[PDB]
């Protein structure tokens, strides 16, 4: 009966993301930001569109790896935008020194770094449908530490997992697949059906 | 004959805690057009507040007044002869939002209303025949010609603007399609009607 | 010893961490504290002094000139003298004072604000004027009659010499929400015309003052725009 | 110091493990939660 | 209400200043001292300026870096000289051996260094503004720890976090341009405005 | 008509546990020389203990006596006719300091004080809008003629030398300019009292 | 094990840190003390 449970059901940490860091001194940006977005991956966001409105904790990981994937010691800075703020301009840019936006220091070959993440939003609940005139949590920067660009090559693997969530109004599950984030499209045109189809009705097998 | 359903089962209660609690001609039966339905039909939704936002003294307090809370009380007739064959499906969909199939009518139909396109996909693309997870009601012109929904406010703010905002929206979508023989009524009318309960400003 | 497993999140550095840090000159014992008058607890202690609002921004106005609102027996019956919007948090004339120099370093606020006014005429000049609030949504009234026609004051200087007027409410949301603004306005009337006696100047000043209620609350810590570096 | 020994599943990290992240903002209260019905606290609460 | 107490107002730990730091053997001086002060960057420096008076106690993170960046097991020392005490004078000067100083040792490697400094002061509190005829705290100085030097490029980091915070008589909040460290100078000549123009006072928006 | 304002809201005290105590002629009412305001003034400010340095016995306790302790009573008067139109914001500024504009004057006025060059900033690089954050009163010819500041000892340390820091300063700055019509008085006096409280030296 | 994650501080020698170091020669019991007089408790003892 547990596994059942809201709760239990949104558990399970599991990949939303992944950017690409690159230093190439003036070439390269030498930094990534990565908008919070539970939506980007359709397994959850069909799971989350089940419900009208939700609320909840995150709490995410960073898995990060140099190219064939071979750990070297180099520091590494995660800094949070909370929402209404401005984000990096630059590698070197005056936000990265901005007190109000949290970081996180650490050396690449230790174990990944973990956050918890509170409720963000004004109003109660999210709610990933407004039917009139959404729900920014934040984002994260990545940079390397350095006096001098270090030329290196980084992807990150972004694992977040939901906490203490609570849903209401459920909805009915999507059965049209999905043309674009942040709207619920449909093809007009060709429509995929629920069930699939049989030989006849008054037969079974 | 009294067969009602409580939204989620919670009667419409005002805010805990000025606003305005009008309620002499604000709170009373309106009746809309009433939509004639064929044998050809898609069906039809409304969208709340917005339904109501020109009418009586109510469009008038809709107007200004940015902040808005109510419930509703919504009953549904239809007037068909016995030798009419068909249902109706009618749900309460929160924050109901049509797509697009690639406009503000299609979001503010106003109080005519709007026609589905691909009522099976019910324009949201979602299947219709989980539509009955939503407090809901079957008008079959075998038993009942008319049915009854009681919707409490839900939002998730305890205030909101009523001009830019639909709460919710309302759908009735014939399943079975209308038939007769030949010399009936060729077309069955649908009345609708409006009870704000426990309206705010 | 005692079989341990460490944990992601190890060896990291959280620039919010709460935690202790190994104090390094132990033993030493600061000076005691003494009883000073005024200490804070709060910044919404400060956010609850009023202060002037500084209502004559305009490239003409460069002085001290730029807090005043000038009123002259010049003006006629019925015809606006000065209008502005309430937010503490944005750009205009609430930028002179603490709330709207505090609301720089929150995203989020909301709460009720009181506007009070000070007359300072000769003593025997006398007239009214009409405060008036237009609440968010609506444009600035257009007239006098529309101005009366919603939550306002009719204030006669010659008797009471200063009026204090209270938004009922205020947040700033669905400017960030839709993201993922108008608010109000308050006007000056002339009611009557400046009425002054014989041998005296004939022009005043009014002073506007901004506080923030009790109710007014704040979230979000952020950094302001304002300094440079 | 307390005396301590590392243990085999050290410095892993588990998808499914149940544990605690250091707040990223502590200190910030939420916005707190009002009444909005029809809350579901299982799925055979949808199944039936 | 929480966030509005003065204690979580001076809270979040920031960059406070920036070292750099080489080993060049003779050539290089071979170690860096940094004087303790609050006002070195402008944020917190007009958050410090609210306040007449103030009492707290410090607590300070070093990150530190090689150039590129990528770290190497070198041991260095942060020696904390108290207020009234001689600096090192050299790389290997007889101030680094001073017990009264106290160290801390640290291979470069290993996650940052906390060091907790309590209320240094004679008064009861610190004081930004004495109008008479300030509130030293004192200093950091780093060097690496060899018999010969090992030629090598550092930057360090400090990040400062206030503790226990009081303050007392507020101020108003500075309107004008910081022209120096250590003296509330403005330029008389040209001297910004507290609010924006608008075309007419007639008109709002 | 007694309207008074404690900074505050501390009333002076003497040192929680030999100081001296005098009162004699010591704690007495010190009247300064007035000040004539005009339309084009600046306004004025004063610094203490320094103003009394040299006054009466207290500028003799003054000297010497390197320690010090006091609070005061300070009211300022205006002499006008109805006929003057005009206000005045009278504030204390704890360990106020005057800023170079690019003097021990500027530090150290003495009796008479002196003037403000850039009133809007205070010659501080502080907006005068906000100035009001600090124990002030109002004095507007339109009804109060007089204002009266109670200021308690405030120092971060139990005593100081008066002779080198002045604790504090008084300010009087026209907000909005004197204005008269012709053949009035063209320029009003403005009187200071000082009356020492809890003195220890 | 007990879960637990290393926080900064982690591995420095602190020259004035307070703390227990691991006896090298446990179980040897000192000469006891006997009475002398003139101890000393304190330095301002000697300042007057």
């Amino acid at each position: 009966v547990l596994e059942t449970t809201i709760n239990h059901f949104f558990s399970r940490s599991g990949l939303v993301g992944v950017v690409n860091l690159t230093d190439g001194g003036t070439d390269t940006t030498g930094y990534v930001t990565w908008d919070i977005d539970i939506m980007g991956f359709v397994q959850l966001r069909r799971k989350c569109e089940m419900f009208t409105y939700m609320r909840f904790n995150a709490e995410f990981t960073f898995v990060t790896t140099t190219k064939n994937g071979e750990a070297r010691p180099y520091m590494l800075q995660y800094m949070y935008v909370p929402p209404g703020a401005p984000k990096p301009t630059g590698r070197d840019a005056f936000q990265w020194q901005t007190a109000t936006n949290p970081s996180v220091f650490v050396k690449l070959t230790d174990p990944p770094a973990q956050v918890s993440v509170p409720f963000m939003s004004p109003a109660s609940a999210y709610q990933w449908f407004y039917d009139g005139y959404n729900n920014m949590m934040g984002t994260f920067a990545v940079r390397v530490v350095s006096r001098e660009a270090s030329q290196l090559k980084l992807q990150t693997r972004v694992y977040m997992k939901l906490k203490h969530v609570r849903a209401w109004v459920p909805r009915p599950i999507r059965s049209q697949p999905y043309l674009l984030k942040n709207f619920p499209n449909y093809d007009s045109s060709k429509i995929t059906n629920s069930a699939r189809d049989r030989s006849s009705i008054k037969q079974a097998n | 004959a009294a067969n009602i359903v409580l939204a989620y089962g919670e009667w419409p209660e005002y805010c805990p805690d000025k606003p305005t609690r009008p309620d002499v001609s604000v709170n009373r039966f309106y009746t809309l057009d009433s939509k004639m339905w064929q044998e050809n039909s898609t069906g039809w939704y409304w969208k709340f507040p917005d339904v109501l936002n020109k009418t009586g003294v109510f469009g008038q307090n809709a107007q200004f007044h940015y902040l808005y809370r109510s419930g509703f009380c919504l009953h549904v007739q239809c007037n068909a002869s016995k030798f009419h064959q068909g249902a109706l499906l009618v749900a309460v969909i929160p924050e109901f939002v049509i797509a697009g199939r690639g406009g503000f009518t299609t979001t503010f139909p106003g109080t005519t209303g709007a026609t589905f396109h691909d009522p099976y996909v019910l324009d949201s693309g979602v299947p219709l025949s989980q539509a009955l997870i939503y407090p809901h009601q079957w008008i079959n012109l075998r038993t009942n010609n008319c049915a009854t929904v009681i919707v409490p406010y839900i939002n998730a703010v305890p205030f909101d603007s009523a001009i830019n905002h639909s709460n919710f929206g309302l759908i009735v979508i014939p399943v079975s399609p209308l038939k007769y023989s030949s010399g009936a009524t060729t077309a069955i009318p649908i009345t609708i009607t409006i009870a704000p309960l426990n309206s705010e400003f | 010893g005692i079989p341990a497993e460490l944990r992601p999140g190890t060896n990291q550095f959280l620039t919010t961490d709460d935690d202790t840090a190994a104090p390094i000159l132990p033993g030493f014992t600061p000076t005691p504290t003494i009883h000073i008058p005024g200490e804070v607890h709060s910044l919404l202690e400060l956010c609850r002094v009023e202060t002037i609002l500084e209502v004559n921004n305009t490239t003409e106005a460069t002085g001290l000139t730029r807090l005043l609102i000038p009123v002259s027996s010049q003006n006629k019956a019925d015809e606006l003298c000065a209008a502005f919007m309430v937010d503490p948090g944005r750009i205009g004339p609430w930028q002179s004072t603490l709330v709207g120099q505090i609301c720089r370093y929150y995203t989020q606020w909301s709460g009720s604000l009181k506007v009070t006014f000070m007359f300072t005429g000769s003593f025997m000049a006398t007239g009214k004027m009409l405060v008036a609030y237009s609440p968010p949504g609506s444009a600035q009234p257009a007239n006098r009659e529309t101005a009366m026609l919603g939550t306002h004051v009719i204030w006669d200087f010659g008797l009471q010499s200063s009026v204090s007027l209270v938004i009922p409410w205020i947040s700033n949301t669905h400017f960030r929400t839709a993201k993922t603004y108008t608010a109000g306005v308050v006007t000056l009337w002339y009611q009557t015309n400046y009425v002054v006696p014989p041998e005296t100047p004939g022009e005043a000043y009014i002073i506007a003052m901004g506080a923030d209620l009790y109710k007014f609350t704040l979230k979000i810590c952020k950094d302001t725009d304002e300094v440079t570096q």
